[PDB]
RNA sequence: UUUGGCAUAGUUCC
């Protein structure tokens, strides 16, 4: 009776936005990032990215409910280095990184048939 | 403060099982992976069934509860299809979906065993995985009668487990418990895993202290639908659009 | 009732297996021999052909309503 | 009348004096599982007030090795007065002693 | 309106203000007919 | 005695005591004596041979049976005051052997200690490692579990009925299960469960339900229930019409047929009309039944007929598909009752090396107070069934089935021997610290659901004596505010919320009265 | 061997002339608290 | 013709008794159904067995606080004929007399 | 003609033969019957 | 009659004056929920937009109230009703016209009920005032009641087919009444015993002992997770105790910055010694006792349920009076939230290999049985040729059974302390039960070693049959088998007799709890 | 957009 379609997990609806920055008060050069309709295969590797940064002071994310779908990441970075500018290059280089990866892949699938 | 280099290597490729290991890779990105097989690799399955006659001995819903797990082979045009929410046409169009049809009936004194090998497509390269036994539908009695109409959407495995394309996914890392990520209270009585490097007489390899997991070891075991290799190449694909449109979001918002 | 199409635990099709799991058994087969056979490598998959009850022959004799 | 009655509503007597008729015989049949058919067809019925504080009657006599079930039995107003028979327990149907 | 006998499972129409018999078979069991009307099922 | 054995003038059902110390003989023809079957010890050895067991193991195309068995004295029944005379020896091969002599003039042996136990606790495995109060919990819910419950359940009309999808035998199982039949409608289905806590959602007796596996058919049932209707002024089954009959409401009547029946297939949503009948007021007053409100099935089944007297008889059945939600009870059969707490899909659950996710996930905390080892022990051995390819055995009192056994056994499979296996976490993908328990336990899917308990009310229907709601949820009645909640907010000391409960927030009234007389004007 | 708990506390609260179990602790005054004789 | 007489299951008066499991499967009757209840208005009713204490004996109790010190009853019935039961208390008076 | 150590099959087999002669609710039929 | 309409229960004075049914109430299933707040309950959609509650509507709300009534009665954020100042009402259930949508200040809409709520949770019986309390209504998808799991302790509720109350209360007066006195974290404190009413329950504490053990090392990723699970935290991450070779911090240094304020404290683990306090190492503590807390910092000891749970003076106790019921509140929820999610990293469990001893302990298991039966025959034996002596104030048949009575609790004891001592430091009996989360040393012990003695009504195993428990023993018998005392335990398994013994020694229990519920319920109702 | 009651039985939770 009150069960949620399934699809409301990772459809956005009329005005939702997919993601939203906000600073943070405590702390200075911290920032934190709302994203709707996502999860741990996300939240996971953007985390795990911005550790490797060595101007990245604080990276985190966490899931407030189970049952509500939205992801809150924090990122505090070293001055003279933006947040902002720490997650876009973690976006860019899990790309590069996934893209390099499928290269790899096709020619060893290449290799392992007909080879 | 950049990626890695990953590096693969197929230890086994059969047209039901893939054995890869990722190297130069965090967890995380790994773990990823697994988790995409599973979920958002794209699959055709039945999602929408009218039933014109049922004289069965299983209800309605059941039968179509049946005929959504039937999986259908989704190679080649799972990529050409479009979503029914994100397609032009009112309810299905052959750009969006593939009709079945099933019409059964039993006139003999033997049961007959409705199997699917009588779902009968419009589209010539989405049948049954079973269509080059059976998966079996439903027994008939003598006079007993099945008869209905089925469209085939696309979809992926968050939605509903009819769309994982995987049976099962084996994740594996540092066999030998060298990180001691996992403690062993007597060390001697767990098996040693496949891919384990010791003798018949050491257990567990000396502790390392510096070091952090690589050399991943997957085992991706597929369900029919598609083909072991395009299951790990989607996924690789699948993630990246995540990622790419997080960033087209990300750029509009600080600007 | 009848023989589901999956396993519940992993997903593997299990639903064809059914007919050819009695005529091993039929053909002087051990249980564990029969499912080694077939392929059903984990328990998970196992216990989907060692737990079933197949009810599905008893409801067939009763007549249809037509 | 009469046996359609006592066996329809479970006051064992006649419709007119129904106050003093003993309740609770003839209930109707559980069907949720097979295993509720058939432990509602072997059952017992003590009938000492389900109120009754003196719980002497409600515990387990050593003579029911064999005859009762040690276990099955319900739980709250009716504990230990209500009783299932063993596997093998059987009944005794009655003759005459000539 | 039809309905169909319990027992010989012969449909004879039955309309309102009659009782319920079947012919050629003298039963009084009578079913309805399956709808014409079509219902769309998921197949979750 | 000897006559009775031989059966030729006492039968077998008569009983005959001797009271050495009171000299007196009894002896009961009476009808109502509880009595079981016992073996005849005539020296120190069983009059059972081995030429009785092979003619009773031929039985078949032989015609020697349990009477035949009888009627050769080697069996008797013994009723409960005869048992006092007699002594029993609990095993033969054990007892009857030469030890230090503790009886040597045993009169009667047990057929096999484990027939102590009634229907709904023979299907416990491993009572004997088990809590008494947690056996007779699972006696109680063993009447409660969903399966199918008789094989003709298609031609029967019942007010309620609840079968499952697909019920599986136990892979752990009583040998006196046989006689039960549960091996031909069982009730439950084998599940992986891993007993471990995972995210504090199976906390204080709460499960974790794998969702991709209850997206496959795992734990689904239907839900059958029956209206009935006879039209007894002139009741008659027909349509009404808004604008000819006095008596209306603000339900659908375009479902029915043109005699007032819905044609089986229609889907019907709550507060909807199944059978229309009206009654002609001396100018049509409707008396239409609607369904229990918010049910959404399907109709299955229609009924025509003729009743006892003659008036035309009606019986129509819908059917409802029963998904396993958050509110709905769970058990195994060692009295381990919860409810589920939340439900994760395939990619978020802990998995093994080999891909192999728990179906359900249930608290460690709820063995070491309950004591329900048998639990345990059940688990491991399903564990081996699986894998070996048989059908473990779990009859109560054994000697033969040991721990210790059961752990080599399974050891000779890859596992490891106590049954804890190394998990990874599904989020992180990281090894758990601590090895799980994991294996195929036998669990339950009781009748209690929560799309059946749910109920809640705002300004609702009302009683006519008191003029307070009315009771019950079927008639969207109120929760009542007893004694002990006025008293609790008493102590509170909320004059006005207690003040609201007790007289706005229920019956309100005005009156006036006389300032001379204190008497209602 | 006294009564303890719900009987007690009944029994407590409606004070009944007649208790299940009456008693009477008695304190001995001098050699006869010490010495087993005169105890 | 003095009256109708309701039939149990699977008794030896009912239609389904000595019936194989085809002629129990025509007629719509589960060859499982262990049968045992009576059908009284559609409804399927189950008698429960009603304990009682033995008749024709003599069993020797004692009161707590009654005038006599131990008593004896003899409930006694003839073979089920009439007069259901008749307890004759033969008791002995305490020794606490005035 | 002792049955050693075979026991466990042979009590089995006779609590069979006992519950395929009579069954579970023969207490009921028998009653009834009478 | 009139005087049996007014007589008793059910009759009108005590039946509808003094407790009747009441509106605007819900009732269904409750299920765990630990993400949510102390004072927080979860409720589903359906419940909330079948119930609502009556705003006043004034220039500061006007707009919002009548977009709620444009949204209507269908939309769950809606209204169901406009009242006017009149008094007369206006449906909003169907299609109303346009005209009497407009809203004036003075009129009343009834909207429904949203989050923020302030409603009243009763679960039944309702024995003190911690079994209603005001919660704060939360939204979420399925159609249970979630409610934390620190206030299961006031409700005495476990997740097993529970069903729990809703009042709404429905004037601001009543809602600032139940705001101001009746709100979950202003009932921390009971004021029956002056003591914490609620602690953590059982899987946070089964884990905090783990998580404050000495050796627990975090890692930098791992600290940062745990602190992004915290609501309190400042923003700064602690310098780690281990700076070299490897930055490492611990679960104490975390722990403490969970402890809210300057809270001074010292408590004592449960396996603290006797000897530490007196000998040297007072105040060093080799096995990590004696719990310290100076000014809000988890200096050194375990923590437990002496430290975290429902006693007098413990760090919860210590941390309400010192700081209020706002930050105890915060207390609770972050040590749940921070505990789960490590948890999620050490993992827990218990089986086989957690119930199974050693070959050495159970040799010494089954010489003392035998030991103990040998003193029973003994003592049989010296009864039987008249020797023993009867002991003054008891009979012969009371001195020989405490004699016997007390051999066995002996034999018992010695089983229980020897399977006791026999644990290991991974096992998880010994988990679950140092940190005092659920289970004790006499279940460690009825698992392992013995399940012991069989009493009904107080005494032995009575006489059923004429002079014999059962038809497997001679005529008179009064060895330990004959009279019930099970010498296996619950891995091994009980023989028949044992079976039937244990059967019989439930079955007092099971009475006893079905027994003692009316005359307890009738007690209280005398007192109030 | 209108309102049946009495009794008995079973079950859930302390
Ligand atoms: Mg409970
Ligand atoms: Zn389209
Ligand atoms: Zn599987
Ligand atoms: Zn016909
Ligand atoms: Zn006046």
């Amino acid at each position: 009776m009150n069960a949620p379609p399934a699809f409301e997990s990772f459809l956005l609806f009329e005005g939702e936005k997919k993601i939203t920055i906000n600073k943070d008060t405590k702390v200075p050069n911290a920032c934190l990032f709302t994203i709707n309709k996502e999860d741990h295969t996300l939240g996971n590797i953007i985390k795990s990215q911005l550790l490797k940064d060595p101007q990245v002071l604080f990276a985190g994310y966490k899931v407030p409910h189970p049952l509500e779908h939205k992801i809150i990441i924090r990122v505090q970075t070293t001055p003279d280095y933006s947040p902002q500018e720490a997650f876009t290059n973690a976006i860019t280089d899990l790309i590069s990184e996934l893209s390099l990866l499928e290269e790899r892949f096709r020619v060893a699938i290449k290799d392992k048939q007909e080879g | 403060p950049y990626a890695n280099q990953p590096t693969v290597r197929i230890t086994e490729l059969t047209d039901e099982n893939v054995k890869f290991i990722i190297e130069n890779t965090d967890l995380a990105v790994a773990n990823s992976i697994r988790r995409v097989f599973i979920a958002e690799v794209p699959i055709i399955a039945i999602d929408w069934v009218q039933i014109d006659a049922n004289s069965s001995v299983l209800h309605d819903e059941f039968i179509a509860h049946r005929l959504g797990l039937i999986p259908l082979t989704s190679d080649d045009i799972v990529d050409k299809l479009q979503y029914s929410r994100d397609c032009t046409c009112e309810e299905f169009c052959p750009e969006c979906s593939v009709e079945f049809t099933l019409d059964v009936r039993c006139n003999e004194d033997q049961t007959r065993h409705v199997t699917s090998r009588d779902l009968i497509s419009n589209s010539p390269r989405v049948i049954p995985v079973t269509s080059r036994d059976d998966i079996l539908i439903v027994k008939l009695r003598k006079g007993q009668e099945l008869r209905l109409r089925a469209y085939a959407k696309k979809g992926f495995g968050k939605e509903h487990a009819k769309w994982n394309p995987t049976a099962g996914v084996a994740f594996e890392y540092d066999p030998d418990n060298a990180l001691r990520h996992t403690v062993y209270p007597k060390p001697e009585e767990w098996p040693k895993s496949e891919y384990s490097e010791l003798d018949e007489d050491e257990s567990q390899a000396p502790y390392d202290p510096n070091g952090k997991p690589e050399r991943f070891y997957y085992n991706v075991e597929s369900c029919g639908s598609l083909r072991p290799e395009t299951i790990v190449l989607s996924a690789l694909s699948g993630l990246k659009k995540k990622l790419s449109d997080l960033q087209t979001q990300l750029s509009h918002e600080i600007q | 009732m009848i023989i589901p199409v999956r396993c519940f635990t992993c997903g593997k099709i299990v639903g064809n297996k059914w007919e050819a799991y009695l005529g091993l058994l039929q053909a002087e087969y051990t249980e564990g021999d029969a499912l080694d056979a077939l392929g059903l490598k984990r328990y998970c998959c196992r216990r989907m052909l060692l737990a079933h009850v197949d009810l599905i022959e008893k409801l067939l004799n009763y007549a249809p309503l037509e | 009348d009469g046996l359609k009655y006592s066996l329809a509503t479970g006051n064992w007597g006649d419709q007119k004096k129904a106050h003093q008729a003993r309740a609770g015989v003839s209930q109707v049949l559980n069907r949720l599982t097979f295993a509720s058919t058939l432990s509602h067809l072997r059952r017992l019925n003590s009938p000492i007030g389900r109120d009754g504080k003196l719980a002497k009657p409600r515990q387990l006599h050593n003579t029911l090795w064999g005859m009762v079930c040690p276990a099955e039995t319900p739980e709250g107003h009716a504990v230990g007065l209500v009783k299932n028979l063993a596997l093998m327990a059987y009944i005794s149907v009655g003759s005459q002693p000539s | 309106m039809i309905y169909i006998c319990g027992e010989c499972h012969t449909e004879n129409e039955i309309k309102s203000r009659d009782p319920i018999r079947c012919r050629e078979c003298g039963y009084r069991i009578m079913y309805k007919k399956r709808t014409k009307r079509l219902v769309v099922f998921d197949a979750r | 005695r000897k006559l009775r054995r031989q059966m030729d003038i006492i039968v077998s059902e008569v009983s005959m005591i001797r009271d050495i110390r009171e000299r007196e003989i009894r002896i009961y023809t009476d009808a109502g004596r509880i009595c079981r079957p016992l073996l005849i010890v005539e020296k120190q050895k069983l009059l059972l041979k081995k030429r009785h067991i092979d003619q009773l193991k031929e039985r078949e195309y032989n015609n020697y049976s349990w009477q035949d068995l009888v009627a050769s004295g080697v069996v008797e029944y013994i009723d409960t005051l005869e048992e006092e005379t007699v002594m029993l020896a609990m095993t033969p091969d054990d007892l009857q052997e030469k030890e230090v002599a503790y009886c040597s003039t045993y009169t009667h042996c047990e057929i096999h200690p484990s027939m102590i136990l009634g229907v709904c606790a023979s299907i416990i495995p491993f009572p004997d490692h088990n809590q008494s109060p947690r056996n007779t919990y699972q006696s109680a819910m063993g009447k409660q579990a969903m399966g199918v419950y008789i094989t003709n359940f298609h031609v029967r009309m019942d007010t309620l009925a609840h079968v499952l999808y697909y019920p599986q035998k136990p892979l752990v199982t009583t040998r006196s299960m046989e006689y039960l039949r549960f091996r031909e409608l069982p009730a439950g289905i084998n599940s992986i469960v891993a007993i471990a806590s995972y995210t504090g959602y199976n906390q204080e007796d709460s499960v974790i339900m794998n969702r991709s596996a209850v997206d496959r058919g795992f734990f689904r049932s239907v839900f059958y229930r029956s209206y009935k209707e006879q039209e007894s002024q002139e009741e008659v089954f027909e349509k009404p019409t808004r604008e000819t009959c006095q008596g209306m409401r603000h339900a659908i009547y375009d479902k029915l047929d043109d005699d007032g029946l819905i044609a089986p297939g229609v889907r019907v949503s709550g507060d909807d009309v199944i059978i229309g009948k009206t009654v002609t007021l001396p100018t049509k007053r409707d008396c239409s039944t609607f369904l229990r409100t918010s049910e959404t099935g399907i109709v299955d089944q229609v009924m025509v007929t003729l009743n006892q007297e003659g008036y035309k008889f009606c019986k129509i059945r819908v059917r409802s598909v029963r998904i396993p939600q958050i509110g709905d009870k769970f058990a195994s059969r060692h009295g381990q009752k919860g409810t589920c707490g939340i439900q994760y899909r395939q990619e978020d659950m802990p998995f093994t090396c080999e891909g192999i996710t728990p179906d359900i996930i249930i608290n460690p905390h709820a063995i070491p107070s309950r004591m329900t080892i048998g639990h345990l022990i059940e688990c491991l051995q399903g564990k081996v069934s699986a894998n070996k390819g048989e059908i473990g055995d779990a009859t109560p009192f054994n000697d033969a089935v040991n721990v210790q056994k059961i752990s080599n056994l399974l050891s000779d499979y890859g596992y490891h021997l106590r049954g804890n296996e190394v998990l990874y976490n599904g989020f992180t993908g990281r090894k758990i610290t601590s090895q799980i328990f994991i294996g195929p336990t036998y669990y339950q899917r009781l009748k209690h659901m929560v799309d059946d308990k749910i109920h809640s009310r705002a300004r609702g229907p009302i009683q006519i004596l008191n003029r307070q709601p009315m009771e019950g949820r079927s008639r969207d009645g109120g929760l009542r505010f007893g004694e002990m909640e006025r008293d609790c907010q008493i102590a509170h000391g909320a004059a006005q919320f207690l003040r609201e409960r007790l007289f706005e927030a229920s019956d309100p009234y005005q009156v006036h009265v006389c300032n001379l007389c204190g008497i209602m004007a | 061997n006294v009564t303890l708990g719900v009987p007690r506390l009944k029994e407590l609260i409606n004070i009944s002339k007649k208790p299940k179990t009456p008693s009477l602790t008695v304190f001995l005054l001098g050699q006869s608290a010490r010495d087993a004789e005169r105890a | 013709f003095i009256g109708k007489i309701p039939i149990m299951l699977r008794s030896t008066y009912c239609l389904l008794n000595g019936l194989t499991d085809r002629d129990l499967c025509e007629l719509n009757e589960c060859p499982l159904d262990p049968g045992g209840y009576f059908i009284i208005n559609g409804s399927e009713k189950v008698l429960i067995a009603q304990e009682k204490m033995a008749t024709n004996t003599v069993y020797v109790f004692a009161k707590k606080d009654s005038k006599y010190a131990y008593t004896g009853e003899c409930r006694s019935c003839l073979e089920n004929s009439s007069r259901p039961t008749s307890t004759i208390w033969v008791s002995m008076l305490a020794r606490g007399g005035q | 003609e002792i049955t050693p150590d075979l026991w466990q099959e042979a009590c089995w087999i006779v609590i069979s033969s006992y519950f395929d002669e009579k069954g579970l609710v023969r207490q009921q039929l028998d009653s009834f019957d009478e | 009659s009139l005087k049996q309409r007014l007589k008793g229960k059910e009759g009108r004075v005590r039946g509808n004056l003094m407790g009747k049914r009441v509106d605007f109430s819900a009732r269904t299933v409750i299920t765990p929920d630990p993400n949510l707040s102390i004072d927080q309950v979860g409720v589903p959609r359906s419940i909330a937009a079948n119930m609502t509650f009556a705003e006043i509507v004034t220039p500061f709300n006007i707009d919002r109230l009548q977009e709620l009534v444009r949204r209507g009665n269908s939309q769950y954020p809606g209204a169901k009703y406009i009242i006017r100042d009149n008094g007369d009402r206006i449906d909003l259930r169907f299609h109303p016209k346009p005209s009497d949508l407009h809203l004036q200040t003075g009129y009343k809409v009834e909207r429904h009920m949203c989050d923020g709520d302030i409603v009243i949770f009763n679960r039944q019986p309702t024995l003190h005032k911690m079994s209603m309390m005001g919660h704060r209504v939360r939204i979420l998808p399925w159609s249970t009641f979630r409610l934390n799991l620190s206030v299961t302790t006031p409700y005495n509720a476990d997740f097993d087919g529970d069903e729990m109350n809703l009042h709404l209360p429905q004037s601001l007066e009543t809602r600032a009444e139940i705001q101001e006195l009746a709100m979950v974290p202003r009932m921390i404190v009971t004021p029956q015993s002056n003591r914490p009413v609620m602690g953590i329950v059982q899987d946070t504490l089964t884990a905090v002992r783990k998580f404050t053990k000495r050796d627990v090392f975090l890692e930098r990723g791992e600290v940062m997770n745990l602190l992004m699970f915290l609501s309190t935290w400042d923003g700064k991450v602690p310098q780690p105790a281990i700076l070299k070779p490897r930055p490492l911090w611990t679960g104490k240094q975390i722990f403490s910055l969970i402890i809210p304020g300057h809270i001074n404290c010292i408590r004592t683990h449960s396996t603290h010694p006797d000897d530490e306090d007196s000998g040297p190492y007072k105040h060093i503590s080799p096995g990590d006792t004696k719990v310290v807390v100076e000014n809000g910092e988890l200096i050194m000891g375990i923590l437990c349920k002496k430290s975290l749970g429902t006693s007098a003076g413990s760090l919860v106790h210590i941390s309400y009076l010192e700081m209020g019921h706002d930050i105890t509140r915060l207390f609770y929820s972050n040590i749940q939230t921070v505990i789960n999610n490590w948890l999620l990293i050490e993992g827990h469990t218990i089986g086989i290999g957690d119930s199974i001893a050693d070959s050495k302990t159970y040799q010494d298991i089954q010489n003392t049985i035998k030991k103990a039966k040998q003193d029973v025959i003994e003592v049989i034996e010296k009864a039987h040729n008249n020797e023993l002596e009867p002991t003054p104030g008891n009979t012969l048949r009371q001195t020989f059974e405490n004699q016997v009575n007390r051999i066995l609790n002996d034999a018992r004891d010695k089983t229980g302390s020897s399977a006791q001592k026999s644990l290991s430091e991974y096992n998880n009996f010994k988990s679950m039960v140092v940190s005092g989360a659920k289970g004790s040393k006499i279940n460690i012990s009825q698992v392992i070693a013995v399940v012991g003695q069989q009493n009904v009504e107080g005494k032995r195993i009575p006489f059923g049959f004429k002079h014999r428990t059962l038809p497997h023993f001679i005529k008179d018998d009064y060895g330990p088998e004959s009279r019930g005392f099970v010498e296996n335990s619950y891995l091994a398994g009980l023989t028949p007799t044992e079976f039937f013994f244990h059967a019989m020694g439930g079955r007092e229990g099971l009475i006893d709890t079905a027994v003692k519920t009316a005359e307890t319920g009738y007690i209280q109702r005398r007192l109030i």
